[PDB]
């Protein structure tokens, strides 16, 4: 059944999250809010526009 | 960018309500039992939106 | 009998409700055991990264560490600070426990293999995340501890970024699947996983995954070094156990969501043999 | 950064290769779209085999 | 001759008991969900919204006929319950 | 109980957003653009009110 | 296969893994092609999106084009004393070229058995659409 | 006849509390540094389940590892009082035990046992990480045994009354 | 830049057949859209409506059913 | 108890019994609404009395 | 990769559209008889209502 | 005597084969009941209407299916 | 009229080739200039004629029982997806059109084709199934 | 979106919480809590807190909150066209791109005036 492979992928992602917790430092709320509202939101919107343009290219 | 100095600092004028601290300051203490206080520092920390405004470091809790 | 039969309709339907309750209780117990095993896995993986054995003397070679942790959190006594509102101090953990055990209803394990026929899984996930954020904020506020309240404020600030980030990720995701259901994402990932399209925003996907699960670098509202403990400064015993369980439930189920919507769902990796795979098999 | 001549040559190499790679990717996407058009044509030819009947609208339906 | 495991393999292998117990619990949970869905339908009923409109009409036509058409076509003025616990309309208005 | 099977098999719609699309992007598109301009001007006015 | 047959869902609810049926179907269609190989009008009626010569040229040139691109890539960017990675990159480029060529060939087959679907007899059409060789027993039995 | 149930559950509760002994992240001095050394890879407290919690509400063990001054004694007393029950106390180091080097000082409590009750004492200055682990393991064994030390006598049917 | 590129490609797709011309410049929408936006429309002038097959008589491939 | 309380109990029992009676015996019992009172057989035709 | 993945997703959607064309043909073959059954049952339930209305309102 | 990968292969096999079987058969010890229900769902000749101008009678069809070893 | 929905779909897939005149008359009677359907009261005679021809077309040949059962099982497990079961439905309709020819069809079967058909649309999903 | 079965599952979750409550009470059998002066007081790292109810925040991110409201509304408005983008036409494409452009313009104006940071 598919949930076997699904559980494998879930375990992989959980291990990745645990390793990242053990690896990376901690951001600041102001720092990440500035990063999200000045860089990442624009990246998301531009990627959405790119996807729309590509879909219109391929119909 | 443009200028944002007025958004960066807030001075106090005599008897000026707007220039005064129009808020109850969060006078929490970075007390001893704190992972970042090394256990023997009582830093009376006056904060304004988690911004460290005033410091009163009580030391001597390990004075021997 | 012809005259005794009418009286028994409802009292005969009641055992079916009892059976449904038993099934739901079994499912909740199993998912709680999954969460406990995930906690043990996290301890062992952090042990691997930090070059230490980890849990090794609870059970034989540390097999029953999670059971011991859960039972200890049961046995730990709880006192409500007399300066705090007792009603809210006890109710907010109960609401968090109720909400965190609604996560497993919004989970797909195959094509239309789920407890309910939820067409709006992403909407349900958003609603449950917002409700748990409400619980965290009120936990910080009603404890009347300054560190806990600052942790609640940090949690609120996260939801400002969490909402935008997750909403834009969903906006970019539902553009392909054209549905909030998780199976519709999987039907498009049999050839190539959707991570291929979003490879340019793979860093942002990592940010979203670590941000919805409140793991580092977005472990804000916990801030072990900065705010002492997180929102649970005044909470011990099974209230803290409920908060920990809610965090790990969110981690597990958002990992499932990410796997379903971006990493093939429940499909084996077929892009590794993409160069050797044909399009059609005619005749 | 005052890069050496070797570093400048490497930068030129990688930027030229990137431009050529982007152009080749766009050309291959054009080809892939054309192949999709061909597949659609093939399937239309298949599916319109025994569906050549066109029934006129009855005269009781007005303009 | 010492045929022992590679050291990186050993180090990463002192997590596989936890991996196995997680897999056992997760397989149990998923199997219980699957069986709870499977038992009433004797199958895995594909979701209603995962079907085309004609398919949706065909799937629920028998339920419509058995639960609403037969009571409506065999209705008598004395069949309705004197209380307000009647059958709710298909479209709640 | 009446079901129009001809319209059912002639219907390719697979989501409930069709009226919303037909509104905000076909007929009420004027009010959609008006609401977009309204939100833009409201953000500008919010910035000015903060200042 | 990525998409399977365009006429059916290849493994919808049951996996059919009969090699004999596939051999019978291939033999039946081979016999059909051989029977009308000398029919000039039927050959004139055969239509395809891509010609056989173009398909063969793409199938035998895309791997070569990919190999040349991989050689260029490993000469420009790879240190020439690292056999494992240089060979892996060259093999990946060659496999990408082979993927392009095999896609060309498979699309040729798809266009062959769909554009000319109206030229098959009724039993052959049924066998092709349903994937069951029992629909045309007179083309593979003897 | 209630002793039939509680005694196995007594054992289960003792095993659970010894398998999840969470001490409070509260250190003062060189003893606190050695305590931190007793957590890292070489001596892994996570093997026995000892993981540090930052708040006394979530801590079972109060590890007084450092010098207690007259400016800190009310703080230690409040930390002990606010720790949720059941709780145990480990005094690590000569300063915590009886003052140690600063026993003849004007601003030293001369032992944390004068302020809060101490369950177990580790003598070194600083105790080695092995000594601290020995103290923690002995405390875990004792608290496992403390739930049933044989206080209740046995009747003619060998059931505790 | 991507928007300009896709618009230029869409205008360059006029060389293809009608089913494969750009959907940007050629509306291909479900039957409800087709009927409502073209009913009593003299600009398109699609003629009568085939109720069973949900298409206008002048639209290509309308009323196509099995032989 | 009380007179009006007994009257209420009688009327409520009458409502309960009448509702269940009309569910059981005045109804096309083709839809499974009452477990353990309707049959659990697997039907073959469209209309089979449960 | 983004452009190629969008192209592949569009190819999958077009293949699904071809399958939808075939399925719609099958449903069209199935349409008239289901519609006839539905219309007959609908008019049977309308004849009873018309008779009831004519008896009550007369 | 045995290489490490052979010794490691035993443990991964012991993890995978039971887990793979359990995932393949969620309804443990009830697949036989499901098969019996599927067999009972098959309509027989009496459960369906049969045309009178039949090329093969019911007995002929049964004999043909027995000859062909059709499991149905 | 007493037949379940999926069996009605299968019998209609067969009967569309033999009820052609009745279906055409019913469709011409129900045509209109709007996607809104015509009142069924105007098409009652044609609908009843179609139902009569369909009932006459529901009497399957005895040799087609196995194919009909396979189609029923596929439609049950697929929750009414005709495309996922077009192969078995086509087998049934080919049996109905010519039974003896279908006897020859069955005689030339393989070992895999002679096994019982068990359907599991979760374990086996196909390739790019939109409705799944 | 669920139904009465979802409501019944919420009830079952409440019953599961009741089970956890029973376990917690049974655990409460196994210890005694001794009344102490500061045991039920606020914890502020070992010293008495100087405030109980008046713990006020500064809320320097109210601009971020209001922009979150507006942009969540905008994304909700963007949802329908993306759900049914396969049927897009010239009008729908123009409207979607113009709406995204307006969102980007609003964000850029917010950036220009330095209202996306903290204030004193
Ligand atoms: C309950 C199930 C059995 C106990 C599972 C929990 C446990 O403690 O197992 C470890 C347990 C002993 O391990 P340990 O002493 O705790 O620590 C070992 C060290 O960590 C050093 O590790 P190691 O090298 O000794 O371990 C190698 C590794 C090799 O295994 C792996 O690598 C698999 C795990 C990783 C998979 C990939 C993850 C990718 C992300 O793990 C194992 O061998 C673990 C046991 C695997 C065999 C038994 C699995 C039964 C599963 C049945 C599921 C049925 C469906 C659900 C119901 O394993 C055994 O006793 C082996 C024999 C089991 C026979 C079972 C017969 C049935
Ligand atoms: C399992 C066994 C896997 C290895 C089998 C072969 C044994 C071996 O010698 O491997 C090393 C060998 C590299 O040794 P080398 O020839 O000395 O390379 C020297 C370096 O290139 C450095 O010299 P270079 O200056 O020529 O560098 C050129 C540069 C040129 O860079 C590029 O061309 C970049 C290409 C970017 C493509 C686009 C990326 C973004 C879009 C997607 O290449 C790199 O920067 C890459 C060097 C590092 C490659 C690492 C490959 C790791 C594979 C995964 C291992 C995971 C193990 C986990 C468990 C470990 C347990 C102990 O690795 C490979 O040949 C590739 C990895 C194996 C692929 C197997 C595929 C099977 C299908
Ligand atoms: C693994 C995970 C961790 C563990 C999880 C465990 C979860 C399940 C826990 C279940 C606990 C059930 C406790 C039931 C106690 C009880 O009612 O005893 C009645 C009764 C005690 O009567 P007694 O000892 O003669 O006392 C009379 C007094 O001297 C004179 O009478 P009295 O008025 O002084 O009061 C007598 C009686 C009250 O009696 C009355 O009020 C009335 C009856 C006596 C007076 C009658 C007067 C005449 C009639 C008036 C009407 O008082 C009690 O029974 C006090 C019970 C206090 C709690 C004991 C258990 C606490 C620990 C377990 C809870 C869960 C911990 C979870 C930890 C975290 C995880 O015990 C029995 O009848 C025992 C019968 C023998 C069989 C015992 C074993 C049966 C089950 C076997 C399988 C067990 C599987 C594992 C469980
Ligand atoms: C007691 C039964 C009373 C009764 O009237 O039963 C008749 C009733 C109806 O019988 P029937 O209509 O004649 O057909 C027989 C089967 O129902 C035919 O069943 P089927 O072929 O439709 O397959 C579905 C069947 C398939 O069921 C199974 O295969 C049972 C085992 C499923 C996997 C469990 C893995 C657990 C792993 C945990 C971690 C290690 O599952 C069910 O019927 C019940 C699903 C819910 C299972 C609840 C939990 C099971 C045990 C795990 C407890 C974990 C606690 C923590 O039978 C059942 O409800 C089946 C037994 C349910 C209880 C199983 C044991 C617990
Ligand atoms: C302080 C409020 C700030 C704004 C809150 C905005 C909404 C936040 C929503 C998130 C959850 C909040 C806590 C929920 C639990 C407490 C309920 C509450 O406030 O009761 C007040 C009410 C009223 O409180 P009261 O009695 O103090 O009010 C009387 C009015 N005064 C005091 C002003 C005169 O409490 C009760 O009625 C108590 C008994 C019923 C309790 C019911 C809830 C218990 C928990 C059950 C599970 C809940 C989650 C279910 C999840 C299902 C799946 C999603
Ligand atoms: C599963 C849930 C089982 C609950 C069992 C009863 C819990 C209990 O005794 O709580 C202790 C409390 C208090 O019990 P207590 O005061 O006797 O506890 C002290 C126990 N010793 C003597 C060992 C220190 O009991 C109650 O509240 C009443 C229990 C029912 C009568
Ligand atoms: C106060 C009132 C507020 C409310 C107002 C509501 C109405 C707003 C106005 C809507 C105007 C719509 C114009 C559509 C654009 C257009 O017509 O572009 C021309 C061309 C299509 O030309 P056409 O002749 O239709 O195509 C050949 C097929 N016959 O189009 C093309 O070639 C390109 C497709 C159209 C444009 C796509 C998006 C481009 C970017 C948009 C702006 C982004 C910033
Ligand atoms: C890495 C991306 C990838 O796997 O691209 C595969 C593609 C090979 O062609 P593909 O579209 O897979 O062909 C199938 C049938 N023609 O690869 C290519 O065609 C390579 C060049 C175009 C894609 C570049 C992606 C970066
Ligand atoms: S006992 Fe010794 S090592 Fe410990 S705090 Fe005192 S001086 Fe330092």
């Amino acid at each position: 059944m598919p949930y076997f492979v699904l559980l494998f992928k879930i375990l992989i992602f959980c291990v990745v999250a645990i390793a990242t917790r053990g690896t990376l430092p901690r951001y600041r709320f102001d720092q990440f809010t500035q990063l999200n509202w000045k860089h990442f939101i624009y990246i998301w919107l531009g990627f959405l526009v790119f996807n729309l343009c590509f879909v219109t290219f391929f119909i | 960018m443009n200028r944002s100095i007025f958004q960066l600092w807030k001075p106090e004028s005599p008897r000026s309500n707007v220039n005064s601290k129009q808020i109850k300051t969060m006078n929490v203490n970075f007390g001893p039992q704190h992972p970042a206080a090394h256990g023997v520092l009582r830093l009376i920390l006056q904060l304004n939106g988690e911004i460290a405004e005033r410091f009163d470091p009580h030391i001597g809790l390990l004075h021997r | 009998g012809f005259w005794i039969a009418p009286l028994f309709v409802n009292i005969l339907s009641l055992p079916l409700y009892l059976v449904m309750l038993v099934y739901n209780i079994v499912c909740m117990l199993l998912i709680t055991l999954v969460i406990a095993s995930i906690t043990l896995i996290e301890r062992k993986v952090l042990s691997l990264v930090q070059r230490r054995v980890g849990p090794h003397y609870v059970g034989y070679r540390g097999r029953l560490q999670y059971i011991a942790d859960a039972l200890k959190l049961f046995i730990k006594g709880i006192v409500v600070p007399e300066g705090s509102n007792k009603f809210w101090f006890v109710a907010i953990p109960s609401a968090a426990g109720a909400i965190c055990y609604t996560f497993w209803i919004n989970s797909m394990w195959g094509p239309s293999v789920s407890i309910f026929d939820l067409e709006y899984n992403l909407v349900y996930a958003t609603i449950l995340s917002i409700l748990f954020s409400f619980c965290i904020m009120l936990t910080g506020y009603f404890s009347k501890s300054k560190y806990a309240f600052m942790a609640s404020i940090r949690c609120a600030i996260l939801m400002l970024n969490i909402e935008i980030f997750l909403g834009l990720l969903v906006i970019n995701l539902i553009f392909i699947s054209e549905s909030f259901c998780f199976s519709v994402f999987v039907i498009y990932q049999e050839i190539i996983w959707l991570i291929f399209i979003f490879f340019g925003v793979s860093g942002l996907i990592f940010i979203t995954f670590l941000l919805e699960t409140n793991r580092a670098p977005f472990d804000l509202a916990e801030a072990e070094s900065e705010l002492v403990t997180g929102y649970s400064v005044e909470y011990g015993g099974f209230y803290f156990a409920l908060y920990y369980l809610g965090e790990y439930f969110h981690l597990f189920f958002f990992s499932m969501v990410i796997s379903i919507v971006l990493f093939g769902g429940w499909e084996l990796p077929n892009f590794l043999y993409l160069f050797l795979l044909n399009d059609f098999n005619i005749l | 950064l005052k890069h050496s001549a070797t570093v400048l040559r490497e930068i030129k190499k990688d930027t030229i290769m990137m431009i050529l790679f982007i152009i080749g990717g766009f050309t291959y996407c054009y080809h892939m779209r054309e192949t999709r058009f061909q597949l659609d044509d093939d399937f239309n030819e298949y599916v319109n085999t025994n569906k050549q009947t066109f029934r006129p609208i009855p005269d009781h339906v007005k303009l | 001759v010492n045929t022992a495991y590679p050291t990186p393999l050993k180090t990463i292998l002192k997590t596989t008991p936890a991996f196995v117990v997680y897999f056992v619990f997760g397989l149990g949970f998923s199997t219980v969900i699957y069986d709870v869905v499977y038992h009433p339908k004797d199958r895995i009923e594909r979701f209603y919204f995962r079907s085309s409109k004609f398919e949706r009409l065909s799937r629920k036509r028998d339920e419509k006929l058995r639960h609403y058409f037969k009571p409506a076509i065999e209705w008598q003025p004395w069949y309705n319950t004197s209380t307000n616990n009647n059958t709710r309309p298909l479209l709640r208005y | 109980i009446y079901d129009d099977y001809y319209e059912g098999f002639n219907n390719s719609i697979m989501n409930d957003f069709t009226p919303l699309t037909l509104s905000y992007y076909s007929i009420n598109s004027a009010e959609f653009i008006i609401i977009g301009l309204l939100l833009l001007l409201g953000s500008v006015a919010c910035v000015n009110l903060y200042k | 296969t990525n998409f399977g047959s365009p006429f059916r869902n290849t493994d919808s609810g049951i996996v059919i893994r009969d090699p004999e049926n596939e051999k019978r179907l291939k033999l039946a269609f081979q016999n059909f092609w051989k029977s009308k190989q000398e029919d000039k009008e039927f050959q004139a009626q055969i239509k395809t999106a891509v010609s056989k010569d173009t398909v063969n040229f793409m199938f035998y040139a895309s791997p070569l084009f990919g190999a040349l691109l991989g050689k260029t890539y490993i000469d420009m960017f790879c240190n020439p004393r690292y056999f494992y990675f240089r060979a892996f990159t060259l093999s990946m480029f060659a496999l990408a070229g082979y993927c392009v060529g095999n896609g060309f060939r498979n699309r040729y087959e798809h266009s062959l058995y769909t554009r000319n679907y109206h030229l098959f007899p009724k039993d052959l059409q049924d066998a092709l659409v349903n994937g069951d060789a029992r629909y045309c027993i007179s083309w593979w039995k003897q | 006849r209630v002793d039939y149930i509680v005694t196995p559950i007594n054992a289960v509760v003792s095993w659970a509390r010894q398998g999840s002994f969470w001490p409070l992240t509260f250190g003062l001095a060189c003893c606190a540094v050695e305590m931190m050394h007793a957590t890292v890879s070489r001596y892994d407290f996570d093997r026995f389940g000892v993981i540090f919690r930052a708040t006394p509400r979530q801590a079972d063990l109060i590890l007084v590892a450092g010098t207690l001054t007259n400016k800190m004694a009310p703080g230690l007393r409040r930390l002990y009082e606010q720790t949720l029950d059941p709780k145990w106390v480990l005094s690590m180091g000569s300063c915590a035990n009886g003052g140690g080097y600063y026993h003849y000082s004007y601003s030293v409590v001369r032992g944390c046992n004068r302020i809060i009750p101490v369950d177990i004492y580790v003598p070194g200055c600083p105790p080695t990480a092995e000594a601290l682990m020995f103290g923690v393991l002995q405390l875990q064994k004792s608290l496992y045994r403390q739930i049933n030390e044989g206080e209740k006598k046995y009747n003619k049917k060998d059931l505790t009354y | 830049f991507c928007l300009l590129f896709v618009l230029a490609d869409a205008w360059g797709r006029e060389k293809y057949a009608q089913p494969y011309k750009s959907q940007i410049l050629h509306g291909r929408q479900p039957f409800g859209h087709t009927f409502v936006q073209n009913y009593r429309n003299q600009a398109t002038d699609l003629g009568r409506w085939n109720h069973n097959f949900a298409c206008y008589e002048k639209q290509p491939g309308c009323g196509r059913d099995f032989d | 108890v009380g007179p009006l309380n007994i009257v209420f109990a009688g009327v409520a029992f009458l409502m309960f019994y009448e509702n269940n009676y009309k569910k059981l015996y005045l109804n096309p019992r083709y839809s499974y609404t009452m477990p353990y009172l309707q049959s659990a057989k697997i039907t073959k035709n469209l209309y089979e009395k449960l | 990769l983004q452009m190629w993945g969008v192209g592949k997703i569009i190819e999958i959607k077009k293949f699904m559209k071809r399958r939808d064309i075939e399925l719609k043909g099958l449903q069209r073959k199935a349409a008239p008889f289901m519609q006839s059954m539905n219309d007959v049952r609908h008019l049977a339930l309308r004849e009873r209502n018309d008779m009831l209305y004519n008896e009550l309102l007369s | 005597n045995l290489p490490w990968f052979v010794r490691w292969g035993t443990d991964v096999a012991l993890f995978f084969i039971p887990a793979y079987t359990f995932a393949n058969y969620p309804t443990t010890f009830f697949v036989f009941a499901a098969e019996k229900r599927r067999q009972r769902r098959r309509k027989d000749f009496s459960d369906v209407k049969l045309r009178d101008d039949a090329a093969f009678s019911v007995d002929q069809v049964k004999q043909l299916q027995t000859k062909l070893h059709l499991k149905q | 009229m007493n037949t379940k929905s999926f069996e009605v779909l299968i019998h209609s897939q067969y009967a569309f080739d033999v009820c052609r005149e009745q279906v055409y008359n019913f469709e011409d009677c129900r045509q209109t200039d709007t996607p809104l359907p015509k009142d069924p009261i105007h098409c009652k005679a044609q609908a009843k004629e179609v139902l009569s021809c369909y009932k006459e077309a529901e009497k399957m040949d005895p040799i087609c029982l196995s194919s009909f059962n396979d189609s029923r099982e596929c439609m049950f497990k697929s929750d009414g997806n005709l495309y996922n079961c077009k192969t078995w439905i086509n087998q049934y309709v080919t049996c109905q059109k010519n039974p003896a020819a279908f006897a020859e069809f069955l005689e030339a079967s393989t070992a895999e084709q002679l096994k019982s058909k068990k359907f599991d649309f979760v374990k086996n999903r196909g390739h790019s199934d939109k409705y799944l | 979106m669920g139904d009465a079965v979802v409501i019944h599952l919420i009830q079952n979750v409440l019953i599961f919480g009741i089970i956890f409550w029973l376990l917690t009470w049974g655990a409460e059998y196994f210890y005694t809590v001794k009344q102490q002066l500061t045991k039920k007081q606020f914890y502020e790292c070992g010293f008495k807190s100087i405030s109980e109810l008046n713990i006020q925040i500064n809320f320097n991110f109210f601009m971020l909150a209001v922009f979150l409201i507006l942009y969540d509304v905008e994304f909700t408005f963007l949802f329908p066209v993306l759900f049914n983008f396969s049927m897009f036409s010239t009008t729908e494409l123009f409207l979607a791109f113009f709406f995204i452009f307006l969102i980007l313009v609003s964000l850029l104006y917010d950036w220009l005036n330095n209202v996306l940071s903290w204030s004193a």
